[PDB]
């Protein structure tokens, strides 16, 4: 048992909305989880604690010192469905660096042995520039064991896919990671879903499942939480239901196979008009 | 102008006339100083206890600091190792500094290598930088192994020391087999000695994490021994030396005492010594291990006890006379073997030398400052010979170090006017020496800008510094001392007692003044 | 001896390195010719050290920090980031001067923002103005404040010149922010740039609508002579021996004030042309000041140096610098008359940063020493240009030199003394070669002018004659 | 004349699309733009130039050796309406500290005086986690004086308009830079309008225009191209012309007045339901 998974990403394409409601149904299938808040803005657990954690890491240490005179009790906090949140932390806008603010973070967490033993899954929330070492911590040795990169038929959105792809061989060559699919995250373009699927297969993994975009996401977000507690019966709570299972029952864990500028725009062309 | 037959260097010869005057006209000229009375005046401020009220408000400036960055450590450590050549992934000019520091302290050649990433390499990552730089080193240095650091700039780019030696392997740049253990070394979290704690698991972890299922514990019947940062030659050889005087088994982990210390017969030897790899792979089969300086040694603690299942015993630094006996003791009940009468003869040798020189020792105020476990060792020492450490600081020191210090300076009535300070650095130790005066401070050589100072306000204020601790970098050999066991006691012993008879001989040297105290026998 | 040797040498020696080291160390090194004008066909400077090879090279913030800022007296200078790079560089340059440290002077003090995490993650911009409030209290007398950058600093983009403006108005002082992260450039050299760079934009120009300074016809400034040992006063006095008004030096025993007084000079007198060939050349554009290079290392070049900076002025000057080479001929005369025989013949191999190289030729030679050997840490082309004239025939140049190389080099040419940096003198002297450190003087007096020649004769008999050399091997060991 | 102007907002919110399609408009009313790219992907750029620039700065100063070595002419490149474009570039993501990136790029451009003398606007497209100091060089001392924050009515986007408001009041105090005002791109969120229009209040600044989400921003995009390019009478191409104008004329410049947490859960809330 224990998964660790990193979720990877355009930038706003949806991965900490995604991840919660996924996660969310988990719980529901009785699975335990924690979840790793990756991102300076600490907003990777706020539909699962109702409310938008101030207890992170890297403020909690600068005030107690330092991270070593720092406890899991008082950063780790249980939430809806018994899931446990962590927020890395970091500066506000503009100052400071937060990339090493991950790295002190995670390395606390696994000092502090909150990877427990009985824990289901373990998901990483990165934000969607990966701009530099710090914020690919997640999957160094014996972290995350697979990865998900959310997107959408948007240009800029599967370039950014791509791209992380790109990064992700170093890792995953060095390691065990593993690109485990793509998680499409639907926002409405044209042919949307051949084009995820065309993408995939170029890169060598799996579309995992397309989640359509639908405002209950957006009512249920409103109200601090997630479809799954907002509205079960909603039919988009289902289709994070279906997403929870693919990921629980995903076998497919491949190296990332980039494709270069021209076979992506050509892909574009193909798959994009009509 | 000069005299053939008398040449002299810049402090003769600047004090020659024709030098004063021109300095004096540069300085009236050009300089715009501040008059001699505003200084005098600032000065005098600077010596007050309103002063270091304001001294000690300090939260952002850090004024003379008393500790390094952690890849000094990390260096240090790795020169431990048989044919092992430090590897600094990261700045060049970090390296640079870190040479010359060493070189300078122990006046001894220090090799180690940097794989100089630039501005490009910050940019775009060191991973390229890493593999041509192992190829490299190991294709024209030759060394068995590479033992991996980091510069600041690599550890604030989160570069992955792990993946990137991987690839360097995956690609072909060095050999898979070749050992290449690695440690992140923040130069902004702990100090030097965290570099080296942390080099140190690191190349523990290397040669032994994936290799426990053969391993059982005191099946070769030794005890391994981890210095820790260490920079007294003489440290080294008594701990082998004593052990060996007990027909004690030991394997000591980290031993650099071999490459600070070769021969001048005409060739340069890189490489000398050094613990070995076999020893380090069977280091899990030992009956248990020591951490001699436990204070900075905590995470290789916790990997010794979790992996190798050794119970490492609570012990303190092997210095003075009661901490030296525990050592002996339970290195005796962990390998069974009796303290022998030579050993016991020693102690009592000390205790001989601490009864001859009484008298001199007690109630003499020290300053002291250094690392956590040596400041502990003298603080401890000190006061069984009577003295009275009242300043004491630590600027690398913690918490807990604070907690356990007052408890070994409450047991005892010597320790009553004795303040523990951490997180402190020399300006605020030369306010406690001005507003607290005691009547020597011990410490590297960056006391002697205090002494300097202290004089300066009179003859009467001087506080002289004995020279202990690291770096020492104004007198010659220092580093060849020993501070652990009866012979380090010994030696601190000396060099205390003759340190305040030296002192005391130079205020009664006036002919008709005070020349009365000047005995021939002290 | 024969280039054909030497060249051979040089490959023999590149044997050992992968191919791509092999092919650009190959670009550094070189055999001397007396006639190439044009440096760039015989070897290639100023480029990146190749990993892993054991360089000597410091960094841009040793540059900026080390060289050029922290030589000034009443300046107190930051080493903003990781205590570290302060505390390696405290006191370990000999740039001497005279001052009360801690209250009028801070040359020998290490101050520092000792960043730790929470400076890195959070920024230190907060703490950067709070430390500049604390130092105006602990250090009243402080005439102005620089914030040299550490390699942290320069990655997480502080924002140090607001905090210098904003801080620097509000205390009306003097703060100068330098981008000196260490990891900038290749080596020391681009952090001289930055450093003059600094001062130009921060610090020259404050005194450019004053005329309360009353110059002469024969005011001068010295720059580029960071007085090691008391280099630059022992060279203060000659030119002040022969009718100059020495109004500034530049970082020696250096005052801001008289750095703020040197755009009022008729000229720059350079010792340094790699570090302050920048400001000579701003200055000049700028203020329409003329500079010239001059080297008083030794004897012939103190004497050709005297001369040619008098040609600059009138004939009472040019009076006077007969007067001075007349006074001190008796001194070094006497100098040569009883080093020269100990010393006459004897091999030298030099390896310096930027300009001693070069410039501590001469010298040799007036005790009958030959170089033949010589290169640089961090010099550029022009530098090089410079230095064939300079060297002897068939002598071997190299640039950035690794210690695979300089050791491989000094076996086989096995000279009698060898002159370089800290870092290498412990790996000769074990080899039972004389060595003496180029950088620091090896701890002892000034080497500049007629005065630092008689020290300088001494320290390379004391240890080229010394007794210990002969005592390397064993008696029972043949 | 010469009006520097830096675009920042939410991960993905649209800001390197709507500033291309906002210059395209620029050239069209016949004035003079350079676009400065300033995140380690370089595709701020791509529907100017109808291609994936591929002469970065950074790129191109470590094969020109160091960034003294390099020239503009190889890294300024000129597109549609004569638009001036510049990369910063950095590394693929997961390695290497994207931050630097731009500041050495910003700094070699400072430096060859490349912000030319008859330019009528310079734009800097930011990316949208600005996680440290150098993705705020473009609002340093001296640089844009206008900053433009692109939003929509989601919460999280929301969320990070008011977070990066923060970011600005240092720069803003310190120097002379202002928040021209809020750009919605719109999401067809519910009641979308009315919640920009109330976070803009709330923060002191406006809601310059409301570009309305239409697929054909993706058709043109699919082809490299902006709207106004691609076809000249779309109803888009107007929407654009229109932000053109609104920026052109802006007068509304001032520092940003961040409001806490829970006064934007209560501010979605109210304008958020039905
Ligand atoms: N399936 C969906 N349907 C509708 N809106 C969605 C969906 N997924 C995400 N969103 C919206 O997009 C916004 C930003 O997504 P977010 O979870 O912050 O992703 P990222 O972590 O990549 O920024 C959320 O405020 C939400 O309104
Ligand atoms: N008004 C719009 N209508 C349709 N698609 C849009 C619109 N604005 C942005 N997009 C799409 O969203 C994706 C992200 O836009 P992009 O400019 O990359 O934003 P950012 O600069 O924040 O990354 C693009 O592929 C584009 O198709
Ligand atoms: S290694 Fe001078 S260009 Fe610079 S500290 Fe020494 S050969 Fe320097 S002369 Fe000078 S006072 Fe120097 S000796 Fe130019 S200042 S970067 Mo190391
Ligand atoms: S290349 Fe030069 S010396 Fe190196 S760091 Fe950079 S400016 Fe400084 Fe500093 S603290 Fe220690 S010594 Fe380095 S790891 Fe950082
Ligand atoms: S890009 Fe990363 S390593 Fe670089 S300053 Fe920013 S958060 Fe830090
Ligand atoms: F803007 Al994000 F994950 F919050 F890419
Ligand atoms: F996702 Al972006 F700029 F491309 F914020
Ligand atoms: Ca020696
Ligand atoms: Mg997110
Ligand atoms: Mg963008």
């Amino acid at each position: 048992a224990m998964r660790q998974c990193a979720i990877y990403g355009k930038g706003g394409i949806g991965k900490s909305t995604t991840t919660q409601n996924l996660v969310a149904a988990l719980a529901e299938m009785g699975k335990k989880v924690m979840i790793v808040g990756c991102d300076p803005k600490a907003d990777s657990t706020r539909l699962i604690l109702h409310s938008k954690a101030q207890n992170t890491i890297m403020e909690m240490a600068a005030e107690a010192g330092t991270v070593e005179d720092l406890e899991l009790e008082d950063v780790l906090k249980a939430g809806y469905g018994g899931v446990k949140c962590v927020e890395s932390g970091g500066p506000e806008p503009g100052v400071g660096c937060a990339g090493r603010g991950v790295i002190t973070a995670i390395n606390f967490l696994e000092e502090e042995g909150a990877y427990e033993d009985d824990l289901d899954f373990v998901f990483y929330d990165v934000l969607g520039d990966v701009v530099c070492g710090g914020f690919a911590m997640p999957i160094r040795e014996n972290k995350a064991q697979e990865i998900y990169i959310v997107c959408s038929g948007e240009m800029m959105a599967m370039y950014a896919a791509n791209n992380i792809s790109k990064g992700i061989v170093k890792y995953a060559n060095s390691g065990s990671v593993r690109l485990g699919g793509l998680i499409c995250n639907s926002r409405n373009t044209d042919r949307e879903d051949e084009l995820i699927i065309a993408l995939a297969n170029k890169l060598g993994t799996q579309m995992i499942h397309f989640v359509p975009r639908d405002n209950v996401v957006q009512r249920a977000e409103i109200r601090r939480m997630t479809v799954i507690e907002y509205d079960p019966k909603a039919k988009q709570a289902d289709e994070y239901r279906a997403l929870a299972r693919k990921v629980v029952d995903n076998k497919l864990l491949v190296i990332p196979n980039p494709i270069t500028m021209d076979e992506l725009e050509e892909l574009l062309m193909e798959f994009g008009i009509m | 102008s000069q005299q053939v037959d008398k040449i002299k260097a810049s402090y003769p010869l600047f004090l020659d006339q024709d030098y004063k005057d021109m300095l004096a006209k540069k300085r009236d000229g050009f300089e715009e100083k501040y008059p001699q009375d505003k200084i005098d005046e600032v000065f005098q401020w600077t010596t007050t206890k309103e002063y270091q009220e304001l001294n000690f408000q300090r939260e952002a400036l850090t004024v003379n600091p008393a500790k390094a960055c952690q890849p000094l450590g990390a260096v240090l450590c790795a020169l431990g190792f048989e044919k092992t050549m430090p590897y600094v992934h990261g700045s060049q000019g970090c390296v640079a500094y870190f040479r010359s520091y060493f070189n300078r302290h122990f006046r001894e050649p220090v090799s180690c290598v940097s794989d100089s990433m630039t501005e490009d390499a910050a940019v775009f990552g060191g991973q390229q930088n890493m593999k041509d730089g192992l190829q490299n080193c190991k294709a024209t240095y030759k060394p068995d192994m590479i033992a991996v650091s980091t510069t600041c700039m690599a550890e604030v780019i989160g570069d992955d020391l792990n993946a990137f030696i991987n690839n360097s392997k995956k690609e072909g740049f060095i050999p898979d087999e070749f050992p290449v253990p690695f440690a992140h070394t923040p130069s902004f979290v702990g100090s030097h000695v965290t570099g080296w704690d942390n080099m140190f698991e690191g190349i523990a972890r290397y040669f032994t994490l994936k290799s426990m299922d053969d391993k059982v514990v005191g099946s070769n019947k030794k005890i391994n021994i981890v210095p820790g940062f260490e920079t007294y030659l003489g440290n080294f050889r008594v701990i082998k030396r004593m052990l060996s005087e007990m027909g004690v088994g030991y394997s000591l982990l980290s031993d650099p005492e071999e490459v600070l210390d070769t021969p001048a017969d005409g060739q340069f030897r890189m490489y000398a010594g050094g613990t070995t790899q076999e020893e380090m792979k069977d280091a899990p089969n030992a009956l248990n291990t020591v951490l001699l300086q436990p204070w900075h040694l905590e995470k290789t603690k916790k990997f010794v006890e979790g992996t190798w299942k050794h119970e490492v015993p609570k012990l303190n630094i092997p210095m003075g006379l009661d901490w030296t006996d525990e050592f002996l003791m339970k290195v005796s009940e962990i390998s069974g073997q009796p303290i022998p009468a030579s050993l016991t003869k020693e102690r009592g040798r000390l205790v001989d030398m601490m009864t001859d020189s009484h008298t001199w020792l007690h109630g003499k105020r020290f300053a002291l400052w250094g690392d956590p476990d040596f400041v502990m060792g003298l603080v401890k020492f000190l006061l069984e010979l009577g003295c009275e450490p009242v300043h004491i600081l630590c600027h690398n020191g913690n918490k807990r170090w604070k907690k356990a210090v007052d408890a070994i300076l409450a047991a005892s009535p010597y320790g009553k006017n004795a303040t523990v300070y951490i997180g402190k650095d020399l300006w605020h130790l030369r306010s406690l020496v001005f507003t607290d005066k005691p009547d020597f401070m011990i410490g590297n050589s960056y006391g002697k800008f205090i002494q300097r100072d202290t004089l300066h306000k009179g003859k009467e204020f001087e506080v002289p510094l004995i020279r202990i601790g690291f770096p020492i970098f104004d007198r010659h050999h220092l580093h060849r001392s020993t501070t652990l066991g009866y012979e380090g006691a010994m030696q601190i012993l000396t060099t205390l007692v003759n340190s305040i008879l030296e002192r005391l001989d130079e205020e009664t040297r006036g002919m008709q003044a005070t020349d009365y105290n000047h005995d021939l026998v002290r | 001896m024969s280039r054909e040797e030497v060249e051979s040498l040089i490959q023999e020696v590149l044997e050992v390195y992968p191919e791509k080291a092999r092919k650009d160390r190959n670009k550094h090194l070189a055999v001397n010719d007396p006639a190439v004008t044009q440096s760039k066909k015989c070897i290639i400077s100023n480029k990146k050290s190749q990993p892993g090879l054991m360089t000597i090279r410091g960094c841009a913030y040793a540059g900026s920090k080390g060289v050029v800022w922290g030589p000034i007296k009443d300046m107190i200078h930051i080493s903003h980031g990781p205590v570290g790079c302060g505390q390696y560089s405290r006191a370990g340059r000999r740039n001497y001067y005279i001052g009360t440290t801690g209250v009028n002077a801070f040359v020998t003090m290490n101050f520092t923002s000792d960043f730790q995490e929470k400076d890195i993650v959070f920024g230190g911009d907060k703490k950067l103005a709070k430390l500049i409030d604390e130092v105006e209290t602990l250090f009243p007398l402080n005439k102005g404040i620089s914030v040299q950058s550490e390699c942290p600093i320069g990655l997480i983009g502080d924002d140090i010149e607001s905090v210098s403006k904003v801080k620097g108005a509000e205390l009306s002082k003097t703060i100068v922010p330098v981008r000196c992260e260490g990891f900038r450039g290749v080596s020391q050299s681009l952090g001289h740039h930055i450093a003059n760079d600094a001062v130009r934009d921060w610090v020259l120009g404050k005194r450019d609508e004053d005329t309360t300074f009353a110059s002469t016809p024969y005011d001068v400034a010295i720059i580029g002579d960071y007085n090691i040992g008391g280099d630059a006063w022992s060279s203060r006095i000659l030119l002040e021996e022969m009718g100059l008004r020495c109004v500034a030096q530049w970082s020696g025993d250096g005052s801001i004030s008289e750095i703020e007084l040197t755009p009022k000079v008729k000229l720059n007198l350079v010792h340094c042309y790699r570090s302050m060939n920048y400001i000579s050349r701003h200055m000049e554009e700028k203020y329409g000041i003329p500079w010239m290079e001059y080297n008083f290392f030794g004897p012939t070049k103190t004497i050709e140096s005297l001369r040619a900076i008098a040609a600059k002025f009138d004939e009472s000057i040019q009076k006077k610098c007969e007067e001075v080479i007349a006074k001190y001929k008796p001194e070094w005369e006497a100098v040569v008359a009883k080093y020269r025989p100990r010393l006459e013949g004897k091999r030298v191999m030099l390896y310096i940063g930027g300009l001693r190289p070069r410039h501590v030729i001469g010298a040799y030679e007036d005790l009958g020493m030959e170089v033949v050997g010589t290169g640089y840490e961090f010099a550029h082309n022009d530098d090089y240009d410079r230095t064939m004239k300079e060297m002897g025939d068939s002598t071997l140049l190299y640039d950035d030199v690794t210690g695979y190389e300089f050791e491989e080099f000094v076996k086989r040419i096995k000279p009698d003394l060898i002159g370089s940096g800290i870092k290498e003198k412990f790996i000769f002297q074990k080899m039972g070669i004389p060595f003496r450190e180029m950088h620091s003087w090896d701890y002892s007096g000034p080497y500049h002018g007629f005065d630092g020649f008689a020290i300088f004769a001494r320290d390379m008999d004391m240890t080229l004659n010394n007794p210990c050399w002969k005592k390397l091997q064993a008696p029972w060991e043949a």
